[PDB]
């Protein structure tokens, strides 16, 4: 019933410069001794949420002094003096104050680094996949940043479009980067009426496009 | 030490009933109570219900009463959160947490509720060569593909090897069906010296496969 509401919500914050996310309730207070029970969570990839500030602006045990807490009735804020690498995560505000514990949305702090050029590597399909009838070709691009990047596939010289899956992973905590997977999927039959398969990557860490590809 | 373990990922029929388990350790059970938050996709985490594993007193959401069943085992150590008449809404990653600190929160159990027939993947070798090569690093991984519902655990050397590993985020394909690729990054030396394994599990289908990545 308590509606918490998380203000900026995707938040990119450039290393060692400062981030908040403010938080919006109707009155958290209760009667003794007026404690506000706002609390803040940080969920990290691959991991549960872990409290970070308890009781408005009291730090949990382990939480760096760069993680600020603070506010009065309905609006709160969550501070971070200077973001490091490792602050990746979305994070939610939580009030305790009158059942039903009730939760912000989430915000999700992205990280602002130095462009890093991804390495390109092309997969050519596994025998074991051509005999269940089935090819699928695979480039990976590691390690770069912005996560902004193009692939195209090229069978035969012909550009391929909708027949590709492209996936990426959470920002890294220790450097930021991202590494990105496109799957062509191709029948054994359209994979075996073509010889040439190439992958042409752009990006703003390339001054010119990277084509790895390859013959059957 | 003190940690929450719970149960494995669960697809469910709609109108049937999911019973998910969270095993308490480095800490007297009886001691504190326990809380139930689920986060569907794209939503606010929201308040299950709370139980003490003391008496085995309980208080629920008005949303989660009458639909919802707190029990324990004492002895075990486990409590338990039963959910009847399964909605499509109801498709989330469900958490216990221990009251005290709200902290910790266990790994959380992903129920999707589906019509659909579960399917086990069937694993693939994104194998190294020259094409997957850039200064004295090649990239490999396993391609997992056609599997029904999320989630699927990927892990390399059982857990030994960490370090270049890029487990992709899974995509949903035009069959219904999800794909994943995890990769990894070694040096081009150890390839014919090292053995490259890729443990894959994917729990709701009781599938677990070690597939050898070799180069060719």
């Amino acid at each position: 019933e308590i509606v918490l509401t998380q203000s900026p919500l995707s938040l990119p914050v450039t290393l060692g410069q400062p981030a908040s996310i403010s938080c919006r309730s109707s009155q958290d207070l209760v009667y003794r001794d007026g404690i506000t029970y706002l609390n803040w969570f940080q969920q990290r990839p691959g991991q549960s949420p872990r409290r970070l500030i308890y009781k408005v602006s009291n730090r949990d045990s382990g939480v760096p002094d760069r993680f600020s807490g603070s506010g009065s009735g309905t609006d709160f804020t969550l501070r971070i003096s200077r973001v490091e690498a490792e602050d990746i995560g979305v994070y939610y505000c939580m009030q305790g104050t009158h059942w039903p514990i009730t939760f912000g949305q989430g915000t999700r702090l992205e990280i602002k680094r130095t462009v890093a050029a991804p390495s390109v590597f092309i997969f050519p399909p596994s025998d074991e996949q051509l005999k269940s009838g089935t090819a699928s070709v695979v480039c990976l691009l590691n390690n770069f940043y912005p996560r902004e990047a193009k692939v195209q596939w090229k069978v035969d010289n012909a550009l391929q479009s909708g027949n590709s899956q492209e996936s990426v992973t959470e920002q890294d905590s220790k450097d930021s980067t991202y590494s990105l997977s496109s799957t062509l999927t191709l029948s054994k039959a359209d994979y075996e009426k073509h010889k040439v398969y190439a992958c042409e990557v752009t990006h703003q860490g390339l001054s010119s496009p990277v084509t790895k590809s390859f013959n059957r | 030490q003190v940690q929450l373990v719970q149960s494995g990922a669960e697809v469910k029929k709609p109108g049937a009933s999911v019973k998910v388990s969270c095993k308490a350790s480095g800490y007297i059970f009886t001691s504190h109570p326990i809380h139930w938050v689920r986060q569907a996709p794209g939503q606010r985490p929201e308040w299950m219900g709370w139980i003490n594993a003391g008496n085995g007193n309980t208080k629920y959401s008005q949303k989660f009463q009458d639909r919802v069943n707190l029990t324990r085992d004492t002895s075990a150590s486990t409590v338990f959160m039963e959910l009847i008449n399964l909605r499509f809404e109801d498709t989330a990653i469900y958490y216990c947490i221990r009251e005290t600190k709200f902290d910790p929160w266990g790994q959380g159990t992903l129920v999707t509720v589906s019509s659909a027939s579960t399917k086990g993947p069937s694993v693939f070798p994104l194998a190294p060569s020259s094409k997957s090569t850039s200064g004295g690093t090649a990239a490999l991984g396993c391609l997992v593909k056609d599997y029904f519902p999320e989630p699927v655990t990927v892990s390399w050397n059982s857990g030994a090897l960490t370090s270049g590993v890029h487990t992709f985020p899974a995509v949903l394909q035009s069959s219904g069906l999800y794909s994943l690729s995890s990769v990894v990054t070694v040096p081009s030396s150890s390839l014919g010296t090292q053995t490259y394994i890729c443990n894959v599990n994917h729990k709701p289908s009781n599938t677990k496969v070690d597939k050898r990545v070799e180069p060719k």
